[PDB]
């Protein structure tokens, strides 16, 4: 039926079939979902003549929106299958719930992405959410840096046992090459979700997030000691996008206020 | 010489005591067998229970469990909507009612977990906050969490974890089956061998003993022949604990006490068959060879006698009896008999809809892979006939049918039952129930009484978790199905409802049918064409309910009905307390707020229907006492509003402080006065006047407002309160607010000429 | 749905088998 | 997302 109306230049009509059907409780395919919704947003997004530019935007908006939501649902399904500290029993239940109809921003964030500790995930959902709470944001801002430094450090040390003889805990599969060092691999976390999100979003309060990236470096000695450079964390907010006046006047309230580890010499 | 309320109260104790004589099991399954069933198709109006809807697996935990290197397992918290899945020696907990859970993930465990359970705290242990206890089994230790399940706005409970310290090394023997009792205690098993262990646990530290502690309770020794077990189950209410083996044997044990735990039954297959053999009805589908494959304990709040129902691969539903040797010394029981035999149903489930002896003979169960019963008698089987597909036997007890029979001696088990269809690749894991635990009384008469209970508790609900997701099973009630069932007449004939009708008369009984009719009418079901469908039962109610006969008179069915839909609204309140003594109220405001909607909507169809309804309307003996009785039940329903009303307006306010400026006959009145008393007694009249008479008083003296209490007073709670009261109220209000400005001089000379008027 | 509702109180334990 | 463990001191009294 959509491909009858698209080629008669009735986009917004198949934009509408395609939207319902990835709302239905009909036996769809999360995947087919995604795939369903990719195609309405396109679809309103363009001219159809007859109808309102209204009526198209409005339409283009409830899929963009519902777009988003299944493709953290689907980042979520994905990685929580594939987890290997997940019981094979709970992975079946998982892929029950979430390989279906789209769910609430609510449930994906309680039932799944705070369970497993995927904070990144929920970043994304605080984003997707308009969630108003500097706070919460924060704390997830500094359970992803830590979780993140812990991994890269075990992984430099599984390789380290390899070029010294010794032998991995069993079924850990070996580095053949130097991992990145942790301060290198925390910034790829913030990278990866800042192109996903595009800085505007209220998950990057630069006069929070900068302090605390700086405070993380230097807690954790991810400076000259170990060949780093020591202006790491400001190389990566600017090149990521933050204007320069904006930094400049953070930088000056951390100097001013003598915070935490700002301290002293 | 008995005025109305009183008379329509009469009824009510009546009805009430009706509810409550309700068979017991052990009265209904008596020693013997039955095959007795109604089959019904899972898209029928008259199906026992049907899917609402379903809750996938989320695809995170896909991506862990096809992560999965060595082991995995999936599992369910009912009690509190969640489910959790282990991958190797990680755990992943999720809210499954949520439409996009985020996934609770923990992985501190360093080995395989084996098994994971969620337990109520030991009292007096943990903060009040910490509602449960997460066990975590792995093949090198068991942990302890605190867990706190508190509710959220959305109605799904949000889950905090909390670490204890409190772990114990495992030992030799595997975990995979952990209980909890509801004081706290918690015992494991496994497919090592047959013990059961016990954790210990207190908060404080020792110097020669740990905060956590194992022990044995079996004590084994010398030669041992191989033998582990299939499961493990608790009954709090007769303190026992059943272990079933992987060769069918059934041990019983007693908790004589806070920190023992003695075998006092062991029953292998053998003995089970010689039983079986002892009966007058033996069967080939209980044989040396067949497998029992699931327990279920069934409470001593249900049935006296019949303490376990034992479930075979074959389909067949074995009740076992324990007695104890003696009658004094919780008393433990020594031996165990199977009694009675619940033979699996014939019809097979099928895609198109297909067309007296005790059948023994019937392989439709057959074979059954997992199986569960739920108090009064839900029981759910998984039927694995084919490897890919599991199809669900479920079936309730026919409370209807069981209520009606007469006599006694006639009594048996009837069922009603369904096959509900999973798609293809769903295998089911484990049933739990999701509501609170089904109870239509405190001891076995008039416990299984669901009928009585349809508009007090919500029908039961159970997720069924599969491979794929989470399915929602709910428990029809009579008033579900008919309202259904008029559903699919309001596009038929005047003798099309008849013949509807027809069919619950003869299964329920014409009370209870038109007891349904006026329920419908009155918007119950409705919270799942709706204003037709009650239209139809305001039809149904009319046409068909009898009318008053000479047999002294015998009331129409109309009335019995009435009166029978009013007593169940009001069960809960009326023989209870008003008060408890700090004094508080017995029943929750939110409850006697729904109540008395009710009440309230039950008055407004009889008023919408003053022309249509024979008896409202003043109409020769036996018309004269239909219309007599009716009145009277009307009046008790005006006064159970009433008396409602007040009872909410007396805790608006400082009860405490109006009972402790009170004389003592008046505080041991108040003490066990009774809403029975309240609506019905002139003491309870004669009270509730002399309590508006204080509560005003108290009222002046916060002084907030005298006028609003009073329009409070005047018409809702009218007929009780008295409009010379209230201007009496008003007098003493300028006279005590004179007393408060008596400071002034020129404000008073107006507050007391006032007060004089 | 896009609307996230936290409710630590009543979750099921992801780190345990089922009931 | 690894799952916040708040400490035992709030956890058991006194």
């Amino acid at each position: 039926l959509c491909r009858f109306y698209t080629t008669r230049s009735r986009f917004f009509e198949a934009a509408q079939v395609q939207t319902n059907l990835a709302k239905s409780d009909l036996n769809i395919s999360l995947k087919d979902r995604i795939i369903l919704l990719s195609r309405a947003k396109g679809n309103a997004s363009v001219n159809t003549i007859g109808i309102s530019r209204q009526q198209q935007q409005q339409l283009n908006h409830e899929a963009s929106e519902l777009l988003e939501i299944a493709h953290i649902q689907d980042d979520l399904l994905e990685r929580l299958v594939a987890d290997p500290r997940i019981p094979e029993e709970r992975k079946a239940e998982i892929e029950e719930f979430l390989d279906g109809p789209i769910r609430t921003l609510t449930d994906l964030f309680n039932d799944y992405a705070d369970q497993a500790n995927y904070y990144d995930l929920c970043l994304l959902i605080f984003h997707a959410a308009d969630f108003h709470n500097p706070r919460t944001i924060m704390d997830t801002w500094n359970n992803l840096i830590n979780q993140s430094h812990f991994e890269a450090e075990q992984r430099r040390e599984y390789w380290e046992i390899v070029q010294a003889g010794g032998d991995l805990p069993a079924g850990v599969i070996a580095p053949i090459a130097e991992p990145p060092l942790p301060y290198v691999y925390v910034s790829q976390q913030i990278q990866l979700i800042a192109h996903r999100t595009s800085l505007d979003s209220l998950i990057f309060p630069v006069n929070s997030l900068l302090p605390v990236v700086c405070a993380y470096a230097i807690n954790n000695g991810q400076d000259a000691s170990i060949g780093a450079d020591p202006c790491w964390p400001i190389q990566l907010f600017l090149n990521l996008g933050v204007p320069h006046a904006l930094m400049v006047q953070v930088l000056e309230n951390v100097l001013d206020t003598q915070e935490a580890p700002f301290t002293g010499r | 010489d008995l005025p109305p309320v009183a008379k329509a109260a009469q009824v009510v104790n009546q009805t009430l005591q009706l509810d409550d004589s309700y068979p017991d099991l052990d009265s209904y399954c008596r020693p013997g067998a039955s095959s007795d069933y109604e089959m019904q198709s899972s898209d029928s109006s008259w199906a026992p229970f049907h899917v609402v809807r379903h809750h996938n697996i989320p695809d995170k935990v896909f991506e862990h469990l096809n992560a999965g290197e060595v082991f995995t397992k999936l599992g369910l918290f009912a009690e509190i909507g969640y489910a959790w899945a282990s991958i190797d020696s990680s755990l992943f907990l999720w809210d499954y009612t949520h439409p996009n859970p985020e996934l609770i993930g923990y992985e501190e465990a360093t080995h395989t977990i084996t098994a994971v359970a969620l337990v109520p705290p030991k009292p007096g242990v943990f903060v009040k906050t910490i509602t449960h206890v997460l066990v975590v089994a792995t093949t090198s230790e068991i942990i302890l969490l605190g867990v706190s399940a508190t509710p959220t706005p959305s109605g799904s409970k949000s889950l905090t974890l909390y670490s204890t310290r409190m772990s114990v090394h495992r030992g030799g023997s595997d975990v995979s089956f952990i209980v909890g009792t509801k004081d706290g205690r918690i015992f494991l098993g496994g497919e090592s061998d047959t013990d059961i262990h016990e954790i210990f646990y207190q908060q404080e530290e020792r110097w020669f003993s740990s905060r956590c502690g194992k022990i044995n309770h079996s004590h084994p020794f010398g030669s041992r022949q191989q033998e582990w077990l299939r499961g493990l189950y608790v009954d709090d209410t007769r303190n026992l604990l059943y272990s079933l083996s992987n060769r069918s044997t059934i041990r019983t044990y007693h908790m004589e006490g806070p920190e023992k735990l003695t075998k006092v039954i062991e029953k292998d297959k053998t003995s089970c068959l010689r039983d079986f053999a002892h009966m007058a009805d033996s069967s080939p589908l209980f044989t040396d060879k067949t497998n029992i494959v699931a327990l279920s304990p069934i409470p001593a709040t249900e049935a006296s006698k019949l303490h376990l129902m034992a479930l075979t691969d074959t389909g067949c539903r074995l009740f076992l009896s324990a007695t104890s040797s003696a009658s004094y010394t919780a008393l433990a029981p020594q031996s165990m008999q199977l009694q009675f035999v619940k033979f699996p149903p014939r019809e097979s489930p099928t895609r198109i809809r297909t067309l007296s002896q005790l059948d023994k003979t019937s392989r439709a169960l057959d074979p059954s892979a997992l199986g569960f019963r739920f108090s009064p008698g839900y029981f759910f089987d998984v039927v694995r006939k084919h490897p890919n597909q599991d199809m669900l036997f479920v079936s309730a007890p026919d409370t209807g049918r069981i209520k009606v029979t007469q006599p006694a001696s006639a009594l048996k088990y009837f069922e009603q039952g369904t096959w509900i269809e999973l798609e293809n690749g769903n295998r089911t894991i484990e049933i739990g129930l999701t509501t609170a635990p089904f109870a239509a009384a405190k001891q076995p008469l008039g416990f299984g009484n669901e009928l009585a209970v349809q508009f007090d508790q919500v029908p039961g609900e159970f997720a069924v978790l599969t491979n794929t997701g989470v399915h929602i099973v709910r428990r029809r009630r009579l008033v579900d199905i008919f309202a259904k069932a008029l559903g699919n007449c309001v596009s038929a004939s005047d003798d099309a409802l008849e013949r509807e009708v027809r069919k619950f008369i003869n299964q329920y009984g014409r009370v209870e049918t038109i007891a349904a009719a006026l329920a419908v009418a009155c918007g119950q079901g409705s919270d799942l064409m709706d204003r037709n469908t009650e239209n139809l039962a305001r039809a149904a109610f009319i046409e068909y309910g009898g009318q008053p006969r000479l047999a002294s008179v015998r009331l129409s069915s109309r009335h019995d009905a009435l009166a029978l839909y009013l007593t169940r609204l009001v069960r809960t309140l009326w023989k209870a307390k008003v008060v408890q003594v700090d004094i508080s109220s017995t029943i929750p405001t939110s409850k006697l707020v729904t109540i008395q909607e009710n009440v309230e909507r039950l008055r407004n169809f009889l008023e919408a229907n003053k022309s249509t309804i024979q008896g409202l309307a003043p109409p020769d003996i036996a018309n004269q006492k239909e219309h007599q009785a009716l009145h009277a039940l009307q009046k008790l329903m005006e006064s159970i509003s009433e008396g409602i009303s007040f009872v909410l307006m007396l805790f608006d306010e400082r009860v405490s402080d109006i009972y402790a400026r009170l004389d003592a006959v008046s505080q041991q009145q108040l003490k066990d006065l009774t809403y029975e008393q309240l609506f019905s007694q002139t003491p309870g009249k004669e009270l509730a006047k002399v309590l508006v008479k204080a509560i005003v008083n108290r009222n002046i003296a916060s002084g907030a407002n005298v006028e609003t209490v009073a329009d409070a007073l005047r018409r809702r709670c009218g007929s009780f309160c008295s409009p010379d009261d209230v201007v009496t109220f008003k007098a003493q209000e300028q006279l005590q607010r004179a007393s408060e400005q008596a400071h002034n001089s020129p404000v008073l000379r107006a507050l007391l000429a006032e007060s004089l008027r | 749905h896009k609307k996230l509702v936290i409710n630590k109180d009543m979750r099921t334990d992801l780190f345990s088998p089922p009931n | 997302r690894k799952a916040k463990l708040l400490p035992m001191e709030e956890a058991l009294l006194p």
